[PDB]
């Protein structure tokens, strides 16, 4: 019959920023406050907890605060890294994990800082087994948002970031593809706002 | 670490299947949770020293079992489509003082229950070789892998270079695109990129396999359609390094 209120339900920051998640809880006798981090495709992982009596715990970039009199508790990430992107769940219990009450979750996205933005769109090589033509919008700044296609047989995926670890190089991309005849690269992302200086080769 | 099998599961409404969960950390408490999308985990069962102690109004069609100290099962039958969920196993309570407390989750079985298996479709998979204009503008090369036409959205996509799975330079869509967004029975589509140095792609000895593991019907499922029975299977597309023209 108890609740834990998690705010905000969505949080998006730039790599380097801090991020804070505020929870409240209704059960006065709660004495254990874990925090779970669930990355896409994985189970939740318990990252920090505050077993009460005290107001603060710090573990490197992760820190939690608890105020039993207000029944607030908080999670603070400093120096966010993109691998902090996940759903975070706060929880409060009085009797261990058996009686955890769970926050509704916060989706943290940390977009990476793009060192040298190089906005361009490329026509990918055709595949002997596909009728599709594939267009790659890559190397754009993170302040750019990719809308979906207003065409029925034009498929546009959302922004995605890959990390070429060995050269410390992160990179945004988005993909459009279609089999329809009236489809080339210069118009795939028209329903989006590419920067003014995006490169279109031939 | 807690292990779970299988990773993904597709079921009709009259199949029976068992979920397996293992921990060897000596934990005296084991948990089954159900997680629906964009929702926190919901507790179903808790075992304590292999005796069941918590059952949170779980319908009988989820029938649990704890054969020994380190293993926990969940048997499924006569399921319903609203039972589609992520089923999470967990463990806690190390042996009797000697070890601080914490709680560990397995990776969960991703389960989809469908009314009619008529709509199951394995993906088509295709690989698209890099743009030469990208190769010369940036000295990098991006391959794209498209998995399309599959249903339901139980796919694991991986890249293999020279026989070994790779992770650096990879981005796979967090979510599958709906190919007919209006329809309920829409087959899905999934994009992935693999990005490498221009030098690496121009070497024709380098081998790139895009591999999609599709979870579909088992042998136990009846199939009367003329077309090929959409069993669980792997679908790959390949590509090799292309030298300068
Ligand atoms: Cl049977
Ligand atoms: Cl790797």
């Amino acid at each position: 019959g108890e609740n834990v209120e998690q705010h905000p339900s969505t949080l998006s920051v730039q790599e380097g920023d801090s991020a804070v998640i505020k929870c409240t809880y209704s059960d006065s006798a709660s004495n254990y406050f874990p925090w779970y981090k669930q990355e896409l495709g994985k189970g939740p992982q318990l990252i920090i907890d505050i077993r009460s009596n005290v107001g603060e715990k710090k573990d490197q970039r992760i820190a939690v605060t608890l105020n039993k009199t207000a029944k607030h508790f908080s999670l603070h990430i400093t120096e966010t890294q993109p691998e902090d992107s996940a759903v975070y769940f706060c929880a409060a219990s009085k009797r261990g994990f058996q009686k955890l009450v769970f926050g509704t979750g916060t989706r943290l996205l940390v977009s990476p800082n793009i060192q040298n933005p190089d906005p361009a769109v490329y026509q990918l090589r055709d595949s002997k087994s596909s009728d599709k033509s594939v267009c790659l919008f890559t190397d754009f700044d993170s302040q750019t948002n990719v809308s979906q296609s207003k065409d029925s047989d034009v498929y546009i995926t959302d922004k995605c970031v890959l990390d070429m670890r060995s050269m410390d190089f992160k990179s945004n991309s988005a993909v459009a593809w279609s089999n329809k005849s009236d489809f080339a690269c210069a118009n795939a992302f028209n329903n989006s706002i590419i920067p003014e200086d995006t490169f279109f080769p031939s | 670490e807690v292990t779970q099998t299988p990773k993904h599961l597709v079921m009709g409404m009259t199949n029976k299947k068992s979920l397996k969960c293992e921990q060897h950390m000596g934990h005296r408490a084991m948990y089954w949770y159900k997680q629906k999308a964009k929702k926190p985990p919901e507790l179903m069962f808790v075992y304590s020293y292999e005796k069941l102690s918590i059952n949170e109004s779980v319908p009988s069609r989820f029938s649990p079992e704890c054969p020994n100290s380190s293993l926990l099962n969940l048997h499924l039958h006569a399921l319903q489509p609203e039972d589609s969920a992520l089923y999470l196993c967990a463990s806690s309570q190390p042996p009797l003082g000697v070890g601080t407390d914490t709680q560990y989750f397995g990776p969960g079985t991703r389960l989809t229950v469908l009314e009619d298996l008529k709509n199951v479709f394995p993906p088509e998979v295709a690989v698209f070789e890099p743009s030469e204009a990208e190769i010369s503008h940036t000295q990098k090369a991006t391959l794209v892998c498209l998995a399309t036409g599959f249903y339901p959205d139980h796919v694991e996509l991986s890249w293999w270079v020279n026989g070994k799975e790779v992770h650096s330079g990879v981005c796979t869509d967090p979510q599958p695109l709906k190919e007919q967004p209006a329809l309920n029975d829409s087959r899905y589509a999934l994009s992935s990129r693999l990005r490498v140095s221009a030098t690496f792609w121009q070497n024709p000895r380098n081998h790139f396999r895009c591999q999609v593991q599709f979870y579909g019907l088992s042998e136990n499922d009846e199939w009367t359609q003329d077309r090929a029975k959409p069993v669980t299977q792997i679908v790959s597309a390949e590509a090799w390094g292309r030298a300068d023209g």
